[PDB]
RNA sequence: CGCGACCUCAGAUCAGACGUGGCGACCCGCUGAAUUUAAGCAUAUUAGUCAGCGGAGGAGAAGAAACUAACCAGGAUUCCCUCAGUAACGGCGAGUGAACAGGGAAGAGCCCAGCGCCGAAUCCCCGCCCCGCGGCGGGGCGCGGGACAUGUGGCGUACGGAA
RNA sequence: UAAGGCUAAAUACCGGCACGAGACCGAUAGUCAACAAGUACCGUAAGGGAAAGUUGAAAAGAACUUUGAAGAGAGAGUUCA
RNA sequence: ACCCACCCGACCCGUCUUGAAACACGGACCAAGGAGUCUAACACGUGCGCGAGUCGGGGGCUCGCACGAAAGCCGCCGUGG
RNA sequence: UGGAGCCGCCGCAGGUGCAGAUCUUGGUGGUAGUAGCAAAUAUUCAAACGAGAACUUUGAAGGCCGAAGUGGAGAAGGGUU
RNA sequence: CGACUCUUAGCGGUGGAUCACUCGGCUCGUGCGUCGAUGAAGAACGCAGCUAGCUGCGAGAAUUAAUGUGAAUUGCAGGACACAUUGAUCAUCGACACUUCGAACGCACUUGCGGCCCCGGGUUCCUCCCGGGGCUACGCCUGUCUGAGCGUCGCU
């Protein structure tokens, strides 16, 4: 994800959970040389990433 | 002469006023006369031109007695495009030629509620002016 | 430098975003006087507000 | 008094202006007091001041100050002139009793400088070429 | 500069003299004609009219 | 399709929040569709959906603040937000009544020696 | 040595971006600016540099409050009212 | 360097005078502004004299002016007292009153008294309400003039 | 060795107010040169000028005589014309340099302390009601607090004032 | 009549907002700046500081053929040009 | 007036200089820019108006100035110079 | 040639006439296809791609840097290289 | 004639003078004469379907609302809308909103550390943990509370 730069990992974790009725293992942010905070979000092993991706639109 | 000492008479200022006029003012500027048929009927000299009035071009190359419907009003370019007033570009495609509204005459108005009321107001002020002169 | 502050990074980011050339559809706008961006900066020559 | 604030002596220039020691400030010490009391209490408004004592090394003064916004002053019509914003910082502009003295304005022959508003105004009027339309 | 002496002043009498001369020569058809005014068919040169 | 202020004015607060949420959701899907090609049909909506969100939020803040200054209209001390903001200096003018006041001495003068209307030459 | 070679070892910087005036004139060791005088309350301006004065007066920037103050004043500083509705 | 006969003259253009040149391109607009203001005040003070109040006859000081006579600032208190006009009230009927004028000679006093007498005679006091009480003049001398007096009220001629 | 007055002083994220910076053509208060002129230069001049610092307002400052005068006298301030390149200053050189009267623009005058009389007759803040509320005000009602006799309010201020 | 205080008016105004005018200048002029100018650029910094207006009435801004890797041409065409 | 021929004449301008073709300096070439101005004060000369007077300011009265920020008038006409 | 304004006379007004100022700004010559593209040993053969190869790439050979490196990693500085 | 050089003209180049334009200046005048802890001026970073710059705006970010207006906006898209309807577009702007620095305000300028009250997950007040909200600058005035002093007294 691209995230708002003011976000904590804690806020991102809570957000993703809320939006996609999912559950996260760990959030792992960086800031692009650009100004957009990128956040790799490791989803918990019970869930698949491909399935949620299809749900949200991307593939 | 002009006596009112808050108006301008100043090339540069009136030219600036014109080319930097905002849409709603450019509506007013891009008016055109009514035909002598309509003038007689409504008691109005001229009207702001509009998307789908029927129109004759009066002066220029396209000067003719054909009554074309207006197609669109390009207020940024101070110009209107007319049904068959068009010229073939190099590659066959047609292009609507710009005609400046003042060199056009409206034969058939597109009467909505608002336009009607404008015509009623203009005719009223005219008749008040004639009564004052009498 | 590879040990940036955040302020500095955010500043370098902006300059990076400003550099891109003009979108060609601009040139077709009605009242257009612009042919090329002319505020373009090449890292090797001309060296930031820094 | 007022010793000239320059490093060593070294008032560089013509020997008219070599003086550093025996020279004196324009405003009085009572007027300095008012000003410092005004500085400190910016909300407050300086009315006027009086003397209370002097050692060799100090003078002492008692500067009357007013709230321009305490209702007892505001609603009183005889005092509500001070609450008006022209009277901000009277002391600073030279308008208190003591501050007024240094301006050197009174009526009559012993003045003439300050025969406009103030010392600066007369000089202004006196050194303007009035260049009339017709001449 | 702004304070160039733009305005210029004239004695009152001289202005009054000037204006007499100017009036005087608005008679004299020759001078009127020479000033270019087509005053060929005008009936009487100091041309005075009714006050309606 | 269009969301107008017109109708939102009257509506209940929970209903507005539901609509707002629904527009924000629609916005998110459009933003995703912008990344993945999507369609020009979709990349219009994104502006429309943004302005609609604003309309709702605007109407909410209108309703909330109007209710607040109904609540204080009467009380002596009220929130700085709701206090009249004219101009720093204009908010330290004298009170409109406090200007009004005459000293007793001044009132006595006006009573006894009032300015008379008069003319001359008769 | 005074010239070219010694341009070599300009490795480290005096000034950085001043956070009040935005200029790259904040002196790190003195911890002032030198353009606005950041840490000092009052903005630095001198009357000798007129051009420097004009490079940032009011009109210069957005004037984002100040521009709508002029409009507000024009029409009368009114508050808390609307025009007659439809 | 001077050249063969002239006035050895000392112009005062050694200060920065061009910084302080005062042009007069205002003056027309000024005169107009003054005349507009003047016309406004006349309209405000409706049937009152535009002039302002009535002012005392006064001799000029010094051997030079001596023989002339001016308007003065205001009527002295002794003069008012003799006329039978209360000093606070005089200001409300349009009589100037200074209280800084001494009164040396009887000749100056009586002439000034005569002035106030004359003024009181030819003055038309409107009543406070349209319903008339004492002092206030008759409705005849009221309809015939609520007129202003153009120029100075009762002018002085030396 | 307490409890209680006051006096002087502290502390509060105490209740409610205000000040802080900007702009800076014009204005008020300080500060204050040197190029320059003098055919050199030091006093003078440049100049109470540029730079420096402070504080304002729509204007500011000034202003109701410890004034002018020496007249048969004028009568706050400010502004214009004039006085006047004058009286005066000055290595009496260079240079500088006002005011009063006179004519206009405008025009407006007032308030305290004190001295006295009047049960502090005064002020601020609380709290309840009626009106009014986008410049927090009026009226009423509270043994509800405080300020105030180390002096609040009315009368009164040199033009005289009080009784 | 000093050692306390208030006070409109005529007066000032190269900053501001909003207007009007000119025996001014007319793109090396006029503001540094008619244009994406206090911009680009330079200087550690204080600070310095540009150049740069005009197709045509209308884009009708040269379809198509042909030579060439292309830039470039040759015909063709638009335009009153 | 374009070119060419021939005879005779003929050194490169600007400048400071007693003296420059100078082994005196400035000058490759072309375009555009580019230096006796304005204000004040005096003096003398000249033109016009009035003449023991003259005078106009400053002010005022006449207009929203289209031309006017003019023009006209003023026991102010003369405080005053 | 160009494509939209301009002149004669009588008066008024000026930012009014250039060869120079090592003048200012812009442009162009001769010099000149000249000086020059000479520090640190070095290149060669084949193929590929390609319109086109002395210089790209692959392969083969010959060379240098010779672990105080022409190697492998960082600091400051750069700021997307 | 040959080449080269010089001159003159024609055409072509180079170069951008001249002329003609002018939404810009400069000068003179008129009216008003308004900034800021209710957070100014200034700075920063953001915001467009495609947008770099200028401009415009502030996470409601090329603007929301309202009022007036009455069909566009337009470089291309796409769309809306029934333009017999609060209704496109402009203008106005009285409602609403207004990121971060900045007098700049919890303390620091890393964008780092905090305290204290309330709310949601977290608990089932178990404090933790996370998220949200509101306070937490200096100076000074009036009052308020708590106090201090072998300061001046009183009663015990
Ligand atoms: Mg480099
Ligand atoms: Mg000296
Ligand atoms: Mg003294
Ligand atoms: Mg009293
Ligand atoms: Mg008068
Ligand atoms: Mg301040
Ligand atoms: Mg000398
Ligand atoms: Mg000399
Ligand atoms: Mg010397
Ligand atoms: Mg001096
Ligand atoms: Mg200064
Ligand atoms: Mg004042
Ligand atoms: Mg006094
Ligand atoms: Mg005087
Ligand atoms: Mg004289
Ligand atoms: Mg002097
Ligand atoms: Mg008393
Ligand atoms: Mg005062
Ligand atoms: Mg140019
Ligand atoms: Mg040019
Ligand atoms: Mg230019
Ligand atoms: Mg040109
Ligand atoms: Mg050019
Ligand atoms: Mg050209
Ligand atoms: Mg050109
Ligand atoms: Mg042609
Ligand atoms: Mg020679
Ligand atoms: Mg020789
Ligand atoms: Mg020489
Ligand atoms: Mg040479
Ligand atoms: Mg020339
Ligand atoms: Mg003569
Ligand atoms: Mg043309
Ligand atoms: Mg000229
Ligand atoms: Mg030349
Ligand atoms: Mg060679
Ligand atoms: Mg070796
Ligand atoms: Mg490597
Ligand atoms: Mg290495
Ligand atoms: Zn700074």
């Amino acid at each position: 994800f691209i995230v708002d730069v003011k976000a904590n990992k804690h806020q991102i974790k809570q957000a993703v959970k809320k939006l996609y009725d999912i559950d996260v293992a760990k959030v792992n942010t960086l800031i692009r040389p650009d100004g957009e905070k990128k956040a790799y979000v490791r989803l918990a092993p019970d869930y698949d990433a491909l399935d949620v991706a299809n749900k949200i639109g991307i593939i | 002469m002009k006596f009112n000492p808050f108006v301008t008479s100043d090339r540069s200022k009136n030219r600036k006023r014109h080319f930097n006029a905002p849409s709603h003012i450019r509506r007013k500027i891009m008016s055109s006369p009514l035909s002598k048929e309509l003038r007689q009927k409504y008691n109005v000299r001229s009207m702001p031109i509009r998307k789908d009035d029927e129109v004759q071009v009066v002066r220029g190359h396209y000067k003719g007695q054909q009554i074309g419907k207006v197609v669109q009003v390009y207020r940024k370019k101070y110009v209107i495009y007319i049904e068959r007033v068009q010229r073939e570009k190099a590659n066959g495609t047609t292009v609507h030629v710009g005609i400046h509204p003042s060199k056009v005459v409206i034969t058939r108005l597109k009467l909505d509620k608002d336009r009607k009321k404008i015509l009623e107001r203009k005719a009223k002020s005219r008749q008040v002016g004639k009564e004052k002169g009498k | 430098s590879s040990h940036k502050t955040f302020r500095i990074k955010r500043f370098l980011a902006k300059k990076q975003k400003q550099n891109r050339p003009i979108p060609q559809w601009i040139r077709m706008k009605t009242g257009n006087k612009i042919r090329y961006n002319s505020k373009r900066r090449h890292w090797r020559r001309t060296k930031l507000g820094l | 008094g007022r010793k000239r604030p320059v490093p060593k002596g070294a008032t560089y220039g013509k020997p008219v202006h070599h003086g550093v020691n025996q020279l004196k400030f324009a405003r009085s010490l009572q007027s300095v007091a008012e000003e410092r009391a005004g500085r400190h209490c910016g909300a407050l408004r300086v009315l006027n001041s009086y003397w209370v004592g002097e050692d060799s090394t100090y003078k002492f003064f008692e500067v009357i100050l007013i709230d321009p916004f305490h209702k007892a002053i505001r609603r009183n019509p005889d005092t509500q002139w001070i609450t008006k914003p022209v009277h901000k910082h009277r002391e600073m502009r030279g308008l208190t009793s003591a501050g007024r003295k240094s301006r050197g304005l009174g009526k009559g022959h012993k003045f003439h400088h300050t025969i406009g508003g103030s010392r600066r105004a007369a000089w202004r009027r006196r050194n303007t070429l009035q260049l009339h339309r017709y001449r | 500069k702004t304070w160039r002496r733009w305005h210029r002043r004239v004695n009152t009498t001289q202005k009054r003299y000037a204006i007499c001369s100017a009036l005087a020569a608005s008679a004299l058809p020759a001078l009127v004609m020479s000033k270019g005014h087509r005053i060929e068919e005008v009936p009487e040169l100091p041309l005075v009219v009714e006050d309606k | 399709a269009k969301i107008k202020a017109r109708d939102l004015r009257g509506k209940k607060k929970e209903e507005l929040l539901k609509q707002l949420d629904d527009l924000k959701v629609e916005l998110s899907q459009l933003r995703v569709a912008k990344v993945t090609g999507g369609a020009a049909s979709k990349l219009s909506k994104i502006r429309v959906v943004r302005k609609s969100i604003a309309r709702v939020l605007t109407v909410i803040n209108q309703t909330q603040k109007e209710n607040l200054r109904k609540f204080y209209k009467g009380k002596k001390y009220k929130p700085l937000d709701l206090r009249p903001k004219k101009t720093r200096a204009m908010r330290r003018r004298l009170n409109k009544h406090e200007e009004s006041l005459k000293t007793k001495k001044q009132q006595r003068k006006e009573r006894l020696y009032p300015l008379r209307k008069y003319a001359v030459k008769a | 040595t005074k010239g070219t070679s010694s341009f070599g070892k300009r490795r480290n910087k005096t000034h950085t971006l001043c956070r009040r005036c935005g200029s790259k004139a904040y002196h790190l060791q003195k911890s002032t600016c030198g353009k606005c005088g950041y840490p000092a309350k009052r903005k630095r301006k001198y009357n000798w540099s007129a051009k420097a004065k004009r490079r940032n007066t009011t009109g210069t920037g957005r004037m984002r409050h100040l521009k709508i103050v002029y409009r507000r004043f024009r029409h009368g500083f009114r508050e808390g009212t609307t025009p007659k509705p439809k | 360097a001077p050249s063969r006969n002239g006035m050895i003259l000392k112009p005062h253009f050694h200060k920065d005078w061009q910084r302080r040149v005062a042009t007069w391109f205002n003056q027309p607009a000024r005169k107009i502004r003054r005349r507009k203001a003047r016309q406004a005040r006349a309209r405000r003070i409706a049937p009152r004299p535009a002039s302002g109040p009535l002012r005392p006859i006064v001799r000029c000081p010094t051997v030079r002016y001596h023989t002339k006579v001016r308007a003065g600032r205001g009527f002295s208190l002794e003069e008012l007292r003799v006329a039978g006009i209360h000093k606070k009230v005089a200001r409300t009927i349009g009589i100037s009153v200074d209280p800084r004028r001494r009164n040396k000679s009887t000749e100056s006093l009586q002439a000034n008294v005569q002035r106030l007498k004359e003024y009181r005679s030819k003055l038309v006091l409107f009543p406070r309400k349209p319903s008339a009480p004492k002092k206030g003049d008759s409705s005849a001398e009221e309809l015939k003039l609520a007129t202003q007096l153009t120029g100075p009220v009762m002018p002085i001629r030396n």
